[PDB]
């Protein structure tokens, strides 16, 4: 136990990590059977976003169109908080792109986006961000107060998260408030991520088909 | 063997001679006391179901003690809990909580305790049977060990569950909880009772009732206790309750203990102490008075110095200092003791990076108060307040073209313009403020939509305009147009100041 009942519900709506990670890699594998590294990544992000909408089978398109990018960032950030080694980066497929490569190939804008995600991952590892809080933030990001049953789910998840962290991280007087402050940082990074990808689209760099742009354009 | 014993007593537990069923029961309670037989019982639905139903509708004390005791014994096994659950025993146990006899209460509450802890669905079940009311009512009992299990049950039911909380509130839970903290010294009980209060204090309906029940003063008694875990529930709870306590009296001891804890070896005790003090001194003049009297100002400056760049500490501490230096009988001695205690330079240092906006907002507000005292007018200038204050102002004004790190940049415009408004009471300061080429901004600020920004902008131009060249400089900037249109404004402050500027 030691986990409020709501947080136990939400944890039961989580996807199988090692399953969807092989499904996604086994999709990109047969995709090259060309397109660029940026095209691979667009395809991957595309797939990740499919997992995310699937996952959103729990407690619709007006919401998803709000946070799709915030969810994609938050997912990526949590992967680095958990599995993240220093100097490199882990993708939903398992690959380990070193920051040497990021700084060598990629340009200024994307390098800045990575820097911001690392300020966040640092911050969250420092807070000891854990799975229970992770899933809470998902729902707080999905069920935005910026788009009825929303205020509802927001009040409830807030309550549960506040109790969970007060009781499980007593030595951190400030944790609840700290986590919540990452939410507007995630949004700011997601705004810069949309704009960067929008420019890649205007320049023909994005693959003919991809869910990201559909969402962006709506 | 046992498998043959069971189906027998099952049939006797359903007989119609209360002496038979009574003897059936004394029988089974003995059997459950042994490993093997007990296993046979919880493997027998008919039997378990029969035991519950007998305990439910009976009126013999003896059969009640033996059925309750039996469920207590099955409740030590995962499959025992499961049998009691499926068999509807939770509602019957909640009924036993009504019992006068103390052996039954013990059995019922412990069984309920193991259910709540290790059996899924039990919490919802215990709530639906009205278990909360019963448990709150049992709080006037006097067996402290018993009270320990009861409060622990309330905590399990209360945790992360706003519904249940509101229920405990409505049963008089707060007053009963606070009374336990005022009465007993059993660390385990006080610890379990303080978790319930902790959990309850985050609820906005419960918070006022706990405060009303003398909760803060009661928690105050336990802050020096040897038990670190007890002391941390008390600080957590005190911190949550303290934004809602400007009412209370009898606070002298608590405030006193709070100041002493500022010196704790424990960085966390220290952090909460500042936060609660910040909270209790906010817009409450009698607390400002009492904290100042036991050397609060001295203790808070020591704390800011000790914390260095640790903002979890300096931010609550600065906040308290801001409360302590305004609007009370001893506000003036305090604006001075901050300087006298080698606090000025560090307060101004905190305006610079690595500080974040929450600390910066607090510090800006403290500096505004410190400036009210003329003897700080010079020290604050020597330390570089003004260039930094202006730098932050133009930075937050430009960023108005939402909530950056929790802080609206429109709060940094106002606070900065306000700190300058007070600093400008000194001619040397006015020369510096003019120098930084501020006038065009203050005039631009007159058009700000926020009434409070107009006010401070009109306030600083007013203090500047007491000097001829300044007064003219302001004219030459297109001030006379917006200024006049402000003469007719809702709030007095903007009106009066606007008039005073025009005056020159
Ligand atoms: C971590 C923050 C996200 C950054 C990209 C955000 C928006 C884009 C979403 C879809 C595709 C991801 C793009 C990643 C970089 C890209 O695949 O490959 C780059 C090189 O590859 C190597 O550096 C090595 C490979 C590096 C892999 C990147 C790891 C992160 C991918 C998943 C992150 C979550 C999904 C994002 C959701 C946001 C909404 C679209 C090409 O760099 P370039 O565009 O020329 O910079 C030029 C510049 O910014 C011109 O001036």
């Amino acid at each position: 136990a030691s986990i409020p009942h709501l947080i136990l519900e939400l944890l039961k709506c989580e996807p199988d990590e090692p399953q969807v990670q092989a499904k996604i890699m086994a999709y990109l594998q047969q995709e090259q059977a060309k397109l660029s590294t940026f095209g691979l990544m667009c395809k991957m992000a595309d797939q990740t976003l499919f997992s995310i909408v699937e996952w959103a089978r729990s407690s619709q398109m007006k919401l998803l169109q709000n946070c799709w990018s915030e969810l994609l960032i938050l997912d990526h950030i949590y992967r680095q908080v958990v599995h993240g080694k220093e100097g490199s980066i882990f993708l939903v497929t398992g690959q380990q792109v070193d920051y040497s490569i990021i700084a060598s190939q990629a340009g200024a804008t994307l390098n800045n986006l990575m820097s911001h995600a690392q300020e966040l991952v640092a911050k969250l590892r420092s807070l000891q961000f854990d799975q229970r809080e992770f899933v809470c933030l998902k729902f707080l990001v999905l069920f935005s107060l910026d788009v009825q049953l929303v205020e509802g789910v927001q009040e409830q998840v807030n309550a549960a998260l506040l109790d969970y962290t007060m009781c499980n991280y007593p030595q951190q007087t400030e944790k609840f408030g700290q986590l919540l402050l990452r939410l507007p940082e995630i949004r700011a990074i997601s705004m810069q991520a949309e704009e960067y990808l929008y420019y890649k689209h205007l320049n023909g760099d994005v693959p003919y088909n991809n869910l990201l742009i559909e969402m962006l354009h709506a | 063997l046992a498998t043959r014993a069971i189906p027998e007593l099952t049939k006797l537990l359903n007989d119609e001679d209360q002496v038979v069923v009574n003897k059936a029961a004394v029988m089974v309670h003995q059997l459950s006391k042994k490993e093997a037989s007990r296993h046979a019982i919880m493997r027998s639905p008919q039997m378990v179901s029969a035991i519950v139903r007998t305990m439910q509708n009976t009126n013999d004390v003896e059969t009640a003690r033996c059925t309750a005791g039996t469920l207590h014994n099955l409740s030590h096994h995962r499959e025992g809990l499961l049998a009691i659950f499926k068999s509807g025993g939770i509602p019957a146990l909640v009924k036993m909580l009504g019992s006068p006899v103390d052996s039954v209460l013990f059995y019922a509450i412990t069984t309920l305790h193991n259910l709540l802890l290790h059996q899924e669905g039990a919490k919802m079940a215990v709530r639906l049977a009205g278990g909360l009311q019963k448990m709150v009512a049992l709080l006037n009992k006097t067996n402290v060990k018993f009270l320990a299990i009861t409060t622990d049950c309330l905590q399990i039911l209360a945790y992360g569950n706003q519904e249940s909380k509101l229920i405990i509130l409505a049963s008089g839970g707060p007053q009963a909880l606070v009374n336990i903290m005022r009465t007993y010294t059993y660390e385990k009980l006080l610890w379990t009772t303080s978790r319930v209060l902790k959990v309850l204090s985050v609820c906005s309906s419960n918070k006022p009732a706990i405060v009303e029940a003398g909760g803060m003063q009661a928690l105050g008694l336990h802050l020096t206790d040897p038990s670190q875990r007890l002391v941390q529930n008390c600080l957590w709870t005190l911190r949550n309750l303290s934004d809602a306590a400007t009412k209370q009296e009898g606070m002298e001891g608590l405030l006193g203990t709070l100041v002493q804890l500022l010196g704790s070896d424990d960085i966390n005790v220290v952090t909460c102490a500042a936060g609660i003090l910040s909270n209790l001194t906010c817009n409450n003049y009698k607390n400002k008075m009492m904290v100042c009297q036991v050397g609060g100002i001295e203790a808070l400056v020591r704390t800011v110095l000790r914390a260095g760049d640790r903002e979890d500490i300096t931010e609550p501490a600065i906040c308290a200092l801001r409360h302590l230096t305004s609007r009370h009988q001893e506000a003036e001695m305090a604006q001075n003791a901050v300087r006298l205690h080698y606090g000025l330079p560090v307060v101004v240092k905190l305006l610079h990076p690595p500080s974040h906006w929450p600390l910066i907002k607090a510090t800006v507000g403290l500096i505004r108060n410190l400036a009210l005292c003329p003897a700080n007018h010079a020290p604050l200038r020597e330390q570089g307040a003004i260039p930094r204050l202006v730098q932050l102002l133009v930075r937050a004004h430009q960023d108005t073209q939402q909530f950056v790190e929790g802080v609206r940049m429109e709060e940094i415009v106002e606070g900065c313009t306000g700190a300058l408004h007070i600093l400008a009471r000194d001619v040397h300061n006015r020369i510096v403020i003019r120098g930084l080429n501020t006038i065009p901004l203050f005039v631009q600020l007159l058009y700000s939509p926020i009434e409070n920004i107009q006010r401070v902008a009109a306030g600083v131009l007013c203090e500047l305009a007491q000097d001829k060249e300044a007064a003219e400089a302001i004219e030459a900037e297109g001030a006379t147009a917006p200024l006049t249109e402000l003469l007719h404004s809702r709030n007095e402050g903007v009106a009066t100041y606007a008039a005073a500027v025009l005056f020159r």
